[PDB]
């Protein structure tokens, strides 16, 4: 059980802090608990069909209450985040899925409808980006270089990225650049023993960290 | 006992290669056509080589070390003996104006660097200093409008005046990036996507 | 005065050379650098991160994200290698694009450890036993499971572990091997044999998968930059 | 003797050095600064004065 | 963290840039016309971006830094192989007589500094120092007679004798202020009224 | 009293001598043939003089210290005057693809290092250091696949485009090996073996 | 500044000088020397061998 602020989530595949790099304050504002909660993003049922799904950051939270209107009603915004995906699954299910956080995610096949969905996240394809190359067209075997973990069905059902702020501006407007992004892959398929539930669903609960804001655009 | 300092960044990197080949010509007496000034915007993403090694980071802050190598050949039989080319060699900065004629002011600004080439010495040569705005050079761009990173223009032509000889000119510019740091590591793309 | 002698190998270009040139604008205030996380200071740095091996290149699965895992029937089991890997990077087909093979593609010379790490992406209640076998530079690819047994090999217990780490060490006369030479094929081979059947209860699905991550080790190393990257 | 190579880059003139030049005169007196009031060591020093902003440009 | 030392006094205005275009050439063999030894006074009247930026400022104590860049080209179509002019570049300092002849006594006499400059070698270059009778130069006079500061003339011609080319030449000269130091400044005049 | 150092390895050994004579020749306006590039393989057995000296010991560890000498001529009566010829010299290091075209990838490439030669200057220079994949070349092998030391490859070209001229050239290489060692002394060979 | 003179002797290949010249791979590690056994310092430590004379050089 965790302690940020309103919301707290479950967690009982130790955390990949990426780059080695901790979200640190820059050397502005100090949401504290105003924005650093735990948005549970909805959930997406990985199925024995499913390709993949991105999402983008901060783009996703760009509904999220208070850092939804404090990232839009602002200029200048720099934050790291804790994303953690949850895939719930009994011990009969198996399969594997890779998160990568992949920073200045460019997922060219480009409208700015197309490549920053929000909540909704997306869905890649074998808007339809090629799962083969990570929609990079760079071949997925390579795509363990950004800061990733492996979610295996019989080992663990969790994964922690903390991710920094990485950008090369020490400060940006968080409306118009998504410095990261979120891709997760199935590896291996999904497979499960006969009658079990054909669907597992997968949670992802962003928590920005050391998030700053400077600037303000009045109501 | 191995190194190991062989696959360090500037060691990749650091390596000249051609970059464009600008073409240039004395205009003959006869004003045919006015002077061919050559104008090439700096940019990587022509030559296949150079752009593959740099799409392995997202990242990137390299200082230019542009040489440039001058050759000419006239274009007719009879000799004419034009006396040895000079060609102006002017790398407009990041935002100055662009060249559109052979006799604009952006020649004789005092802002954009000039270099004065008699076609026989040893090539020219200048080192354009990490010239941007951010703190790093981006070559993949996620956000939107409201990479293309600027890092200038060079634009050369040939200082003497008309003869009639048709002195055709072809610049080769290297382009050495040295002092390069890169960050945020890739997968690299495949060669066939260039 | 001090008078001077121009010597041999003057007025040239020599794409090698680091002498000093004259800034174009010397009066310009840099925009210093803000100390972004994720700097590689050798391209090495690269090559240590496990990246995935595309086992199946085959002509329908190729393109797609069915090349990099190899299924683990439960049928025929017929005492042949589930997969037979050759320990020359950049050389290899099925190992010259895992980020070792696309930076060996720009050297000449390389001499270092490799490491393999196999993954099951496999149930819990699945169980069994798996043979990882090397055979070393100048063997010939082990052919039976008995064999295989014989050499250099460990034992993954499917049940209990989910991940088998086997680091190729470095042997070689020389201080480098050459990277992409057809006379040398003898390299050594990485080997997966059934040690046993697999086992799973209930309706479990039989068929199952494997995943290979080839990465260096600490001590790697190349040279000699070649740089084939053409187009035309 | 102490034999000296050339490098890629002389012979050439390029509008931003500071390589030493001969002076024309070298025997000359150049008469002495007096300190004259209102010296500008930046031009930052220009913009810093609060000129005046011409908020109507109509046509009249 | 910034350095405001861009817009210091020498490097806001420690810029090369063109100020004139002498034009001269070797006398035929038949004496058509004599020798176009080519005569400009020094004066930065002339050039809109150095004159502007001078008229922010009363008066001004800036050393030239001068630097000629010589091109040349056969008038007719046969060679006639003429061997490398060689210019004499005289700086006839502030008062001294003007050359008035391509055979003047000015070109020989012992005070007017000059240059021999070989066609196809480095640029020349000299550098006029603080040559003025008050202690600043002054672009704006309120005073009357009982501005217009002479910083001298550049007078330059071919050595060689005549020879059956009609080589013609014309040396740019480039005018860098260097030491430059500047007090009272002044509105800046518009870009139309130059 | 007598010295003995001038039997030294490096005293014998380190004396310069032509190993190849690279012919090459600027396509005519015409284009009758396309550029004659010449490709040769550093290798030291083709001169009689190095090998058999070489041939006294085993093993050996020497640095190279090529230099070229450019000569060039025109093959028709009429001059044409074709501006100096610009030489592309490229080191090919062992292992890296051959040049098979004048206008191949492997002369922009970044890997291989080339030297920019205008005809007329000092000759120019390199020297390739011990670059062998064993800890010592080796003049006799008794093993088996399943000698010949690659060095490298020189292959030179003119950048300069066609002009009808026809100017020949011919590059005289002169190998200097120097930081020798030697092993394992041996019989010399005789002369006619060569 | 500092102003240089060339000598006569100048823009020459006297194949005798040990002038310093440019690598050509400046970022190369070259295998080291592993000591074999058997080296040789002058050639005069060739002469010292005693070889054997051929005193007999009749046609057959």
């Amino acid at each position: 059980q965790l302690t940020l602020g309103n919301s707290t989530i479950t967690a009982q595949a130790n955390s990949v802090v990426a780059y080695g790099r901790w979200p640190e304050y820059l050397r502005p504002t100090e949401p504290e608990v105003a924005a650093c909660r735990f948005y549970t993003l909805d959930t997406v049922s990985w199925t024995k069909e499913s390709r993949g799904w991105w999402w983008k950051l901060p783009d996703a939270l760009r509904d999220m209450g208070l850092f939804g209107q404090n990232m839009y009603y602002h200029y200048l915004g720099r934050s790291g985040y804790t994303v953690h995906v949850q895939c719930n699954a009994s011990k009969f299910h198996q399969g594997a899925l890779g998160v990568f956080a992949v920073p200045e995610m460019c997922l060219a096949g480009t409208s700015y409808q197309n490549a920053n969905p929000g909540e909704k996240g997306g869905t890649f394809t074998g808007f339809c980006p090629v799962d083969y190359l990570l929609g990079n067209g760079t071949l997925l075997g390579n795509a363990f270089v950004f800061p990733h973990q492996i979610i295996n069905l019989r080992t663990n059902n969790c994964a922690t990225l903390v991710l920094p702020y990485v950008n090369s501006l020490s400060i940006d407007s968080m409306v118009k650049h998504n410095n990261w992004g979120i891709a997760i892959l199935p590896l291996a398929p999904l497979n499960f023993a006969s009658e079990s539930s054909p669907e597992i669903p997968i949670t992802l609960t962003i928590a920005p960290m050391c998030c700053e804001f400077n600037g303000l655009r009045n109501i | 006992h191995r190194s190991r300092s062989e696959s360090s960044i500037e060691s990749f990197f650091a390596r000249g290669a051609c970059v464009t080949i600008m073409t240039v010509d004395n205009p003959a007496s006869t004003t045919n056509k006015d002077k061919l000034f050559a104008v090439w915007k700096i940019t990587y993403k022509d030559t296949v080589q150079l752009r593959r090694k740099l799409e392995f980071f997202t990242y990137s802050r390299f200082d230019m070390e542009l040489t440039f190598v001058v050759t000419a050949n006239f274009t007719e039989t009879n000799n004419g003996h034009a006396l040895n080319q000079v060609y102006q060699i002017m790398y407009v900065p990041p935002g100055a104006p662009v060249p559109e004629k052979w006799d604009d002011y952006t020649w004789q600004t005092s802002s954009n660097p000039s270099i004065f080439y008699t076609y026989g010495t040893a090539p020219a040569r200048i080192s354009v200093p990490y010239v941007g705005i951010s703190n790093a050079y981006s070559h993949f761009y996620d956000g939107f409008s409201k990479s293309l990173n600027d890092f200038g223009i060079l634009a050369v032509r040939v200082v003497n005046d008309p003869n009639p000889t048709k002195v055709t000119s072809k610049i080769r510019v290297y382009l050495k990036p040295k002092h390069i740091r890169v960050w945020c590591p890739r997968p690299p793309r495949a060669v066939a996507y260039y | 005065g001090l008078p001077v002698m121009n010597t041999p190998g003057s007025n040239q270009y020599l794409t090698a050379d680091n002498f000093q040139s004259p800034c174009a604008l010397p009066e310009f205030d840099v925009t210093p650098p803000i100390d972004i996380p994720g700097e590689v200071k050798n391209m090495m740095e690269l090559a240590e991160i496990d990246t995935m091996i595309p086992f199946d290149l085959s002509a329908t699965k190729k393109n797609t994200m069915e090349m990099y895992r190899v299924r683990l029937s439960d049928k025929p089991h017929t005492d042949d290698p589930i997969l037979c890997l050759s320990l020359s990077p950049a050389s290899d087909p099925r190992l010259s694009h895992t980020m070792l093979g696309e930076i060996l593609n720009y050297y000449t010379h390389w001499a270092g450890s490799l490491k393999f790490t196999f993954m099951f992406c496999g149930s819990m209640m699945a169980t069994g036993k798996l043979l990882v076998s090397y055979a070393p530079p100048g063997a010939d690819p082990p052919k039976k499971r008995k064999e295989a047994m014989l050499g250099t090999h460990v034992i993954w217990d499917i049940g209990l572990q989910s991940s088998c780490t086997m680091v190729v060490p470095w042997i070689s006369n020389t201080t480098y091997r050459l990277t992409i030479d057809d006379s040398f094929t003898e390299g050594g081979y990485i080997s997966v044999f059934y040690q046993t059947r697999i086992v799973v209860p209930l309706s479990t699905p039989r068929e199952m998968d494997i995943l290979g991550f080839v990465s260096a080790c600490n001590d790697f190393s190349v040279r000699l930059l070649r740089d084939t990257t053409h187009i035309e």
